């Protein structure tokens, strides 16, 4: 249990949850930032 | 003469419109990078 509490819920449970979400917006708001860098049509 | 001169006049402006378009570019980008935090 001493090995396995390094996988132990240090943060508690309502921060890890809202990490992985927060982590989700910032992955995803990177993809559309991304797309419309690479997506936008400057030359005429 | 003149019509010379005017030839210039044409080419320029759109390193202007390029440059100015590359500041909006990088202005946005540094706003997300720092709103992204």
């Amino acid at each position: 249990k001493l090995i396995s509490t390094m996988p132990g819920i240090h943060l508690s449970p309502e921060q890890q949850q809202q990490q992985l979400q927060s982590l989700r917006e910032q992955v995803r708001t990177k993809n559309e930032l991304l797309q419309k860098y690479k997506s936008l049509c400057m030359f005429e | 003469n003149h019509e010379a001169a005017t030839c210039l006049e044409d080419v320029v402006y759109r390193g202007d419109m390029l440059l100015e378009k590359i500041q909006s570019a990088l202005a946005d980008i540094a706003q997300s990078q720092l709103k992204t935090r």
